[PDB]
Order: C-alpha cells, then structure tokens, then sequence
C-alpha cells in the first residue's frame, strides 16, 4: 500500500519491477517471456510518461524474482531496462541487463532448412559481439545470422 | 501493307523505335473499340512445349477477343510430341501446313527463331524461350509505362530483384534504352546483380544508371518500380534470408513516392512485394497483366492484317 | 434486371425457392428454343484445378451451345499454376483481368467464395470445392426430377448409398426442403448414414423422413430413387462386400415401381446400378446427364445477361 | 491510489487468464495512449479478475458484442469525465471475424490473404460457428480449443 | 523339442495361452543374458513386400544380435519379385530352398498362410498381411504388460482410438483374452468403434468391456492406457477435427492415473500423444520399441533351436 | 577412456586439433595392421535419409572391416521414416533402443545434432547434413594431405571451383586452420567465392590466403591441388561454359608441379578433372577415396571402444 497514481504508479510489496522498457515492447516481452502464466498480482502501465525517454512502458510482478539471467535474456529487447527487486517496500536490488551467450527458446532460425523448424526442440541461438552488432548462431544448423535479421522473419 | 505484316515477332533485338510504337498504338485503339471479327476464320496453334498458363490462358483469351480459333497443347507434363525423336524442324514442318500462326514457349534458348526457319510463311510468334527472350511481356510491360506516365521518354526507372537472370529486366532495359534519356537504377543482392553485356550497352549509348542498395535511396525520383522475384534457390535458404530478403516493398516505404508512381511486377509475386502494397494506388501489377491482352492482341492483328482499319 | 444477373453461383444455400425456380424454367426454354448466339463475344474460364471430365465437358460444351469462348485449364496432374508459392487470391486477380465469368473446380472447400473476394465484377460459379459444395449438379438434379415428376413438391425421394460423405445428397436434400411436402427415405449401411446436420435441419423444418434397411421396403411409394456410389475405401474390403455390398439395384427390384418412379446417379455408377436395370422406363441417369447442359446453359444465360429474351 | 482515469474504457471482470488473450487477440496495446492493466486482481467480490483501463479511446457496440465469447460476464464502462458514463455488458454478435481459425484443414482460409469469419448460433448448450469458407459448422469449443 | 521349433508364426489366433507365456518367458531370458551366436550361420530371408522401415530394423536387429545372416529386401515402388504374372507361390518356392527362416510383411491378407504352403520345411513368420495379422507386434505389447504390471490376468486395459481398423488393437484383444479376469474399456468415436466380431467373442468368453467417451472417464481405474493412432482418410477433416474436445492424451490428463498406469502405442504418434506425456512416468511406448528386439529374438531362437537352455 | 570414446560426431569445428590427430594416428595404425574382430556384436545402424551411395557403402564397408554388424536404410523417392507426421525425434528415440551407434545423413542442416538429443547413451556419427557438415569426409582428407605430404601445417593448399557452396571446402578450411602456417590459394569464380566468414575467421588466427584466378598462377608453388566440382544448377549454361578458357584440369597444365603435387576431389568429377590427369603421379582422388576406409574405421573404433592398443 503506497499512493500509486497512474503516471508512475507505486508500490508493490515483494516482487519484481521492470522499468524503462522502450515503448511497445512491454507486451513483446510479457508474451514472449510467458510472464503472465503466473497466479500473481501484474500491473502493467503502457506508454506512460518518464524519466527521459519521454514515454516507456512497465511491469509489476508480486512475489515473483526473476533473476541474473532471466534478466539478460531481455536484453535485445529492453537493454536499458532496469529490474528493480522489492521487499517489504523497499528496492533492495537494481539489475541492468548485459547480453547473454545463449538465447533459448525466443527466437526463430530464419534458415528455413534448419531442422528446429519441424520438432521438439527449443530454438537456441550463440551470441557474438556486444552492441557494434550482435550476431547469432543456430544450435543447429551452425548459420550465423545479424540478429536485425532473425527479429523479424 | 503495315511493317510487320508477316513477320516474325522472335526477339525484342529486331524491334525498331517504330515498331514498337505501331504496337503500342495499335493496343490502345483495340483497348478503346474492340474489333472481335478481325480474325475470324484464322485457326491459331498454341504450342506451349513447356507449361505457362499465366502466359497462355492470356494469348489464347486474346485471340479470342479477335475473333480466332485456336487448337494446341500444353507439355512439359507429356503431350506426345518428339515422341520417338521427332525433331522440332519436322514438328513445325508439320503444324505450319494448316494454322495460320503459330505462338510458342520452349524451354531452349533460340527455339522459337528456328521454327521460323521451317515454317514457310506462317508467323511465328515467340511466348519465350529459356532464358533468352519474351516480347510480348515486353510489349505489355511497355504498354504498361506508356498508358500511366504518358510516355516512354525521360523515365527515372529502377529495377529491383534478382537482375542477373530475370529475363524479363533485360529485355525491357534493352527496349527502353531505344527511347531518349531514361535514367536506370539497380538495386540487387551482389549475388544477382546486373549483368555486364546490358550495362556496357548502356554506357555505349550514353544512358545514364546507377547501382543502390535500398529502395529508399531513390524512391523520391522514380516513376516505375519495377520488381522481380527472387527465385530462392538462385541463393541457398540461408543466403536469401540474411540479409538479401530486404528487397521487399510494404505500403509503409511508398511514403514519399510521387504521385505519379507505378510498382510494376511480370507475377508470381510471392514474398517480395507485400499484401498491403495492394490497396494503394501504386499497386499496378495487376492491370498489367490485363494490359497483356490488348498488346498481345495487337501484335496478332498487325501479323496477320495486310492493312489495319481504325 | 434479372434477380441472377451478374451473381457469384457458389452455394445451393444462397439460392431462394424463387432463385431456383427461376433457373429451372430457363432451362426448359434453352431446351425447347436454342440462343446459340446468346452469349457471342464472352470469353469464359473453365478452371478445373481438380480434373473432373464429366464435369468439365458438361460445361463447356454448353458454354459452347451459348455462343461462347472458352479459356481454360485441367490440372491436377500439372498445369504450372501455384508454381512458385503464387496465392489463389492472386490468380484469381489475375484471370479476372480478361475473362467474363469463371467456372472453377479446386480441391479445398471454400475456395470458390474466396475466388469471388478477388474477382471484381466478374461472375464466379462453383463446379465444386472438396467436400462442400456442387450446385451445378443439384441444379441439374431438381431440373430432371421436376422434367419427369411435373413438380419439385410432395414428393417421396428415397437416398440410398454413402449418405455420410455423399456431398450431392447432402445439397439435394437441403433444396429439396425448399419446397412442400416431401418425404424422405434414407437407406444407407450403418458407417455411412446420413449425418445429423442434415437430419435436424428436416426435423426443425417439420419435413418428414425414415431410416430403412432395404428398398423393397420402400419401392411401391417411392418417385426418385438416387442412388450414391459407395466408394470401397469408405470400408474396408470385407466391409464393402460384407452384407453392406446390397445396396445394388437390378431390374428384379424395380418390379413393383409405380410408372413414373425414375432411378438418377450423378455417375460414376460402377457396382451400384445393374446394367440389366438400362433396359427399364425407370432407367434416368443418363438423360439426367444430358440436363447438365440446359442448367448449366440457364445460369450461364442468367449471370451474363441483364434481360432475358423468350 | 490506482488509476482512476479521466475518459476511456474500463473492462471490468474479466474472468482471469482472458485478460492477457484479449490483448492480443483484439490488438488493444497497439495505440499510444495509457493502458493500465491488473492481473489476478483480487476479487472476493467474483473470485479473481483481470481488468484493463484503456484512455481517451472508447471501445463500442461491436467491438464489445466480440468479448462475449472470451469474457461473457465483463462489463465495459466508459467514462468522460471522471465516472462511469456507460456500464454496457457483452452480448453474443452475430459473426465474428478476424480472430478464431476454422478446424477444417482443408479449409481454404489457411493457407490465404482472408479474413476468418464465422456466424455464431446460440443451439442451447453451445454456440455453433458455422465458417464462411467452408460452411462447415463446428461447436465454438471445437474452435476455440483450435 | 521345444513346443515351437519349426513352427510356423502366422496368427495370434493359433497361439495357445502356453505358447504365448514360453515366448515371453525366453524374452526375459535373452533381455537378461544375452546370447549372441545362438544362430551362428543361420541365413534368414527378410522379404517386405510392404515398406514399413521401424518393423524391418527391429527384425533385422533381431536376427543379427543373435549373429544370424540377413538377406532380403523391401519394397516402396521397386524390386522385381512377385513382378505381376511372376506369383507369390513361385517367389517363396524359389526363395526357401536359398534360406533357413523367412520373416515376410506383405499388403494383402493371408499371404502368410499361402507361403506356408509352398516354403517346405521353411518356417515363415508374418510381420503383417494386409488388414489380418501381425503376432510380433502382440507379442512384444504383452511382454511390455507383463514387464510393467507384473502378470497378464486381471488388468483393467484401456484401448483408445481407431478400434475398428487397428490391427494391433483386434489382436492385443484376442491374446489378452487367453489370460483371465481382464476387464477392457473400450474409448473410441462411434464411427471407428470395435467390431462386433470382438466383442461377442469376449462374452462367449464371460469377459467384461465397457464402452467410454473419453479416457478422462476411467483413467482412474486405469493399468495400460493403449493409445492407437486415428487414421485421418476413414474421414472426413471436419469429422477428424469434430470429436467431443479430443481423444489425445495430454500429461494434465494423467493427474489422476495410478502410479502403475503406462501408456502404450505402437507408433508412429503424430497427435493423439503430446510430448509433454514423454516426460512423464507413465510414458512407455520407446521402451516399448526397445522390447520389440527381446520378443523377436525369443521368437526366433524357439523357432530355429530345437530346445533353449539359456 | 580415449578421448573420443561415446562421442558424437557432429561438426568439424567441435574436435580440437589434438582430437583431429589422434583420429589420423589411429587410422594409420588399423591401416597398417588391421583388426577385424574389434566390433564383434556391435550393430551399427545407416540411416540415409538422403541416398549418397558412394559414402554409404565406404560407411558400410568400414563397419564390415571391423567385424560389425549393419542394419538401416537409404530413400531417393521410398521407405517410411520420418513418414511426414512422424518425427525424426521419434525416428531416432525408437531406433536408439535397437542398436549401438547410428550413422546419419540427412538433407536438413543440424539434422544430426538434433538427433544427439533424442539417441540416449547411443553416438550419432554425420555423414552430411544438408550444406551444414561432412566431418568424416574432413578427416579422410586430412588423412590423405598428411599421408602424402608428411605433415599437416606449412603448406601451400589451392582450393578451386565452387568455394561458395562446396560443403567439403568450408570445412577443410576450418580444420587445416587448427593447425600451423598453412598458406591458402582460392581460385574460384567470383560468383561461387569463398564465403566472408571462412575468410575473417582466416584473418582473426594470422592465417595467409590470396585469391586467384586460375590455377595456372599458384601452379608452381603447390603442394595440394583441391578441386571442387562446379554445380552447374546454381548457373546459367552460358555462364557455366563462359568461365575464361575454364578451371578445368588437364595434365598439359600439371607440367610445372612439385613433385608431390597432389591433386584432390570429393568425387564425382565429370568435367573439372580430364582422364589425362588419372595417369600422371599427381593424380590422388580414387587413393583419397580408399582413405575414406581407414578414417571412418578410426572413428568408429575410438567411439565404440574404451581404449585403443593397436
Ligand atoms: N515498493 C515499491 C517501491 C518502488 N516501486 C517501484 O520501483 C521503481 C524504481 O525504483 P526507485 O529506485 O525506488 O525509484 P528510481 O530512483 O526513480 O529508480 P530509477 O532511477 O532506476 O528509475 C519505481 O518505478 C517504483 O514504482 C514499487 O513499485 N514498489
Ligand atoms: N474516474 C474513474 C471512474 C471509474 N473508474 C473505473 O470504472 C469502473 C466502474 O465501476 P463502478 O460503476 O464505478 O462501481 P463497480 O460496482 O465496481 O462496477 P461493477 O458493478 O461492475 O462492480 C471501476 O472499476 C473504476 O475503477 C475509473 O477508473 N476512473
Ligand atoms: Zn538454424
Ligand atoms: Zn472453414
């Protein structure tokens, strides 16, 4: 209980925050990382108005941590995004994420002859070479692609 | 007698400046009043020894607009013909003694200029063969240019796609470098880029161009678009889709083109032009495909017609 | 302005009692006084993208017996169209560029309805898409029992064969309860019934029908007997001629048939239909055949034409 | 201190879990104005809710008819000036276009440029949705399980 | 010697309870302590006139664990025997003087029994005739019962799916019968449900079966869970898709099953099993492909050795 | 255990250059004293999704020259696995409980190493998945550089013709840059180059490479000729044939090579290499071939078997 406000709404007690998600990628990230499967309180603020960038958007999970490496995998998405981990109140912890070296799950090979595309498998991808422009590399098979490329197909 | 009364319509190569516009004036007449008895009584082989029927369902439907019976075969998929040895001399030998025309697609290069050779004094008129050539999709493409900007002179033209082997880009920079101060620009994976023998023709005549690597670079200036399809194995599945599949229109990048602007493709579109492109209007690939008909019939009717009434 | 000018023919579900009455007296008029020349100038598409001949030569040769041309292709076994990933949509759009009305079969359900998403003015009529629909043969159907019976109402029309996936069957009941009166006898082995849709649209409607084991349980009431092919495949081997292969007639049975009783059977008849039962005045399958022509003429005459002379 | 809001639209109750498919389904995030979204909210007063509070955008008569399916007991409230102008609740439409995929493999709408469209009917017990393509009717649990 | 040396493997039917027991005895026994030149210069014949390549790799996998020789071939549009003119008849004849064993999998029924009669003192083992038999597979489905539940009388069995065509289910039903106090449910969709043939043989016998809608209902009760696969051309898309909200199994539906319950399927597992079951304990249809090896070696050493002392 | 034992074989780019020599060392050694007996009861499975014969029967030959037994299969156009439905995940779960290695060649890249997830303790050995790896064509050249040159770093490689595409250059790239001053020549034609990440890695280890035109430049300075076949699909007949005085080789061409001048092919060689050239000293392709023996008994013999002490 602290006086919310919807510009900057407040207070959660225990939970994660993710703050300074660029616009429109706040629901990317909430269906792509399956963040709503959860019986949890969310609140979610869309395109609200802040610290500079003007507009952001913003999710809050009670009870819920989601960490290290949780974190990075938002990392092509919300770079500089902030995860803020609350207890009784108080923000005991401010992660940033770092790119990763491995991307389960997200993303799609655009080699359409990679194996991944027809099974039981998870796509995975190697990350190369921080922000100049990062590369990905099929688990399978073994195509390097710019990651502007497999964001997209 | 018109000029090409009786003539063989083979190769974009041996069109003049003048022919190609009695052509082109003759389809605009026949687009405004129809003359669907013109050929009555001429019988018309369709010989498609490889299979097309964007192309053919198209010629025969205007030979029907004129009036002509048509009798042929599709092929590629077996329609006994060359059937023990048979050569293609002695095919045509036999289909010239009783249609008066013959149109035919082949998938060797230089097939339709040897019926010409064997079939006396019927026309022959070439639907394309292999990767050589296809004028009457120049024609309708031309046709095309003509009747949305007005002319074929002093066009700022881009060619988009797979250049090095879409036959169709090659024989309309050829036709269009017989008019006056068009002005080319070649966007093209590196991989499918514009062959040599077009580009120093090109520079041999004056003719201006340049290559460009994104549609947006030139948008600004242009007045066709004309598309071509990647054929995906030209590349491996990887290679079209790094970073060469952005060569591909959406509505969004036709922003700042000119009113006047046309996005022209021969079809099948599948990936390269998007869907919503459609509903705008610089979408014109469409009613050039209908186009096709009053070229197509123009040239079957100045064939075939010692003197043409209009 | 007839009420079918210029309409998409794509489902038996779109047409009135009044629609249907309507082409079925033109037929009657095209069978009694010819207009060979009535649709002189069109230029129709058949596309068969599933073969189907009988169907095929029913409507061309009467959009030939109109006056009409005819452009066209019977795929299946190859005929380049999809070739290279192009869209239904887009071909449509494409052949509706020059042709004035499309006949067209395709493997998919829906894919008609779709055509006329894409076809512009252009009239599409359906010759079948996979399971769903064919009222072209419904049409043809109505028009021979009304020819023999003298009316469309109060009859007793027995459906014997594979009910379950008979997609003709499934179409003439739900004209048929258009209409008064009719009473309904289904006679189907177990595994191919007629399924509920069918039976609980006629139950709602209070329209009256009956399961029954075998036609000498029916014969003496009954005006059309239609007979279904039971495909082999539906079965199994032993299931097929295990006691269900007796859903055969032969001209024994046909004994205690009232005189205006008519045996109809879209075709092929393989097994089904003894050929000892031809000899018969009750044998209608191939004059109902025949009546393909006049429906398929009368709507052809009524989609093109905005006023119909007779 | 939550979000009371100037105008807009406040769907209200819906049932848990629909919450996040009606944000995708119905494209509600792609607009510029401030959504505020509650999820597993508390509600002894109906279990448990999810609620979405969309401003100076106003959602109406069809756009709410099409909810009904997913979340049947919502209740949209419009607002102008601070309070509810409208309660309005979701009835069943009459077709129901764009979202939903017809069963049938064989159905053209797959592998084309169309636009689903099915027309529903109440046959106590269920809703059928009979697909416009096809015109093949199947039990809308069939079509929503997919 | 033993009860089956030299014996012919050709139905379930012809299996006493005994045999049925001796074999999945020696199966344990040769899984335990293997014995890998126990066919030391055995030639056996692996004839598939019907392609089925996982059948064909467990048998040859079989026959070389136990050091036997293989010839042989398989048959998807190819290899010249039983040619059309040349006859089964005169295939075996000629092929049983070359080897000691012959395993044949053949698509029309009773081919087995018919090369019985012309293989001489060749013992002929059927892989699958057609829609009539395939014992192998029954044997290894009871060997993986009896591994996992600890006897073959009193199992509460579901059988799930296409129970009026699979093969397998018909046969399990058959063998499992021999055994006593077994209680089968029956859960498939009224169009694919057990023939009557089956089932008054299981009343002749005083065993219970019950008929169930969905496995939800008695996955409770539940020992063997036997998914079969549902053969989507003995339907029609709309049929397929229409069933209740499925008879596929899902891991959310085994929440109640006991901690004994395994589910069964002879594969291939397109769609009636999701791979979230794979990682359940109850999943058993891999390991139950891994005892296909131990069931075929028993089959093969009693048949081929006179008497086993392993 | 060695280092290898129970290892899958997958890409080249996962064995260290330690791991590289410890394959070619034992190659030598089973080349020089052969042990026939080593697999005695292992069975090896081939499943060539894809029909390589060429690889499937040195595969095969391998596995019989160390006593092995084999089961599997190959499918230009026929039998059933992977179906369409069925999964290779499936496939390989069922057939990792019948045999104890599994050699794969499939035609979808990354094939084999999926397969790794499904095959338990079992090692899955590639032999070629889709234009992704070929590891033990690698070794085998390996082998054969180091067996007629006397080492595997300090040399002077040429590889020619279709470096873009050819599978088999990309990796013996990777693989001879593990080791020490290997100077690399790539004449090939600037349509089908040598990809830019084959040459950025090249240039991150120090590694010298220059591009050249024709073999007639690097001739003299040689110790490795690698030719490559040109896929004349991914070209233009007339491209194909425009190609200088060509990239072929002849003996006439050979007149100025070292002594031990080598000259390498993957095999098949239709055109690239003349006849004239089988007879020189230089010609190494078929001996090449009968290394692909030894390598790929090598492999099998560390991955099958704890420690070696041959
Ligand atoms: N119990 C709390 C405390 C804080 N917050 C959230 O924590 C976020 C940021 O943490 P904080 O360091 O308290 O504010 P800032 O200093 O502005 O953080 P930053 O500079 O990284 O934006 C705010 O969005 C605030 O809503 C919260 O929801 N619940
Ligand atoms: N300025 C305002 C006014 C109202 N609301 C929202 O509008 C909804 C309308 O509910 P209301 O009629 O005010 O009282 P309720 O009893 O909650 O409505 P219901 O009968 O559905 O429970 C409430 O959830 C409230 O948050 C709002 O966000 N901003
Ligand atoms: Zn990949
Ligand atoms: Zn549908």
């Amino acid at each position: 209980m602290t006086h919310d406000n919807k510009l900057q709404v407040e207070a959660i007690k225990r939970g994660t925050v993710i703050d300074h998600i660029p616009a429109q990628i706040g629901f990317k990230l909430l269906s792509l990382f399956k963040l709503t499967e959860t019986d949890q309180r969310i609140t979610i603020g869309l395109n609200l108005p802040s610290g500079e960038m003007g507009r952001k958007d913003l999710i809050k999970i009670e009870n819920t941590f989601l960490s290290e490496d949780q974190v990075d995998q938002l990392a092509l998405y919300a770079p500089q995004a902030t995860v803020n981990r609350i207890d009784n109140y108080e923000v005991v912890g401010k992660s940033r994420p770092s790119l990763p070296e491995r991307i389960d799950n997200v993303l799609v090979c655009p080699n359409s002859n990679c194996i991944s595309h027809a099974e039981p498998v998870s796509s995975s991808f190697a990350v190369r070479k921080r922000a100049n422009d990062i590369a990905l590399k099929c688990k399978y098979c073994e195509k390097e692609f710019s990651h502007n490329v497999v964001l997209a197909n | 007698a018109n000029p090409l009364y009786q003539k063989h319509i083979i190769s974009i190569n041996d069109l003049s400046r003048d022919d190609l516009n009695l052509v082109l004036a003759t389809a605009a007449k026949l687009k405004a009043n129809p003359q669907p008895e013109l050929l009555k009584h001429k019988v018309i082989a369709s010989c498609f020894f490889e299979a097309s029927t964007r192309t053919r369902l198209s010629f025969e439907t205007s030979m029907h607009r004129l009036g002509a019976s048509v009798v042929g075969f599709s092929d590629s998929a077996n329609t006994s013909l060359g059937k023990k040895g048979e050569t293609l001399a002695d095919t045509i030998s036999v289909i010239s003694t009783y249609v008066d025309a013959i149109v035919m697609r082949h998938p060797q290069e230089g097939a339709a200029r040897l019926a010409t050779e064997f079939s006396g004094n019927v026309p022959v008129l070439n639907a394309g063969d292999g990767s050589n050539q296809h004028p009457t999709q120049t024609l309708l493409d031309l046709f095309t240019i003509q009747e949305t900007q007005g002319r074929l002179d002093n066009l700022h033209v881009a060619m988009v796609g797979d250049l090095k082997y879409g036959r169709t880009v090659h024989s309309l920079t050829q036709a269009l470098a017989k008019f006056d101060g068009n002005r080319f620009y070649f966007i093209a994976p590196d991989a499918l880029a514009m062959p040599q023998y077009i580009l120093d023709m090109l520079d041999e005549k004056g003719i201006a161009w340049s290559l460009h690597s994104s549609i947006e670079e030139v948008m600004a200036e242009v007045d066709i678009l004309y598309m071509t399809r990647v054929q995906k194995e030209r590349l491996d599945p990887s290679e079209y889709a790094n970073v060469k599949a952005q060569f591909v229109l959406r509505a969004s990048d036709l922003h700042n083109a000119k009113a006047n602007m046309k996005v022209l493709h021969p079809l099948p579109r599948v990936d390269e032009i998007a869907t919503d492109v459609d509903k705008t209007p610089h979408a014109w690939y469409f009613q050039q495909a209908g186009n096709g008909i009053f070229a197509r019939q123009a040239l079957l009717a100045l064939v075939l017609n010692r003197d043409l009434v209009l």
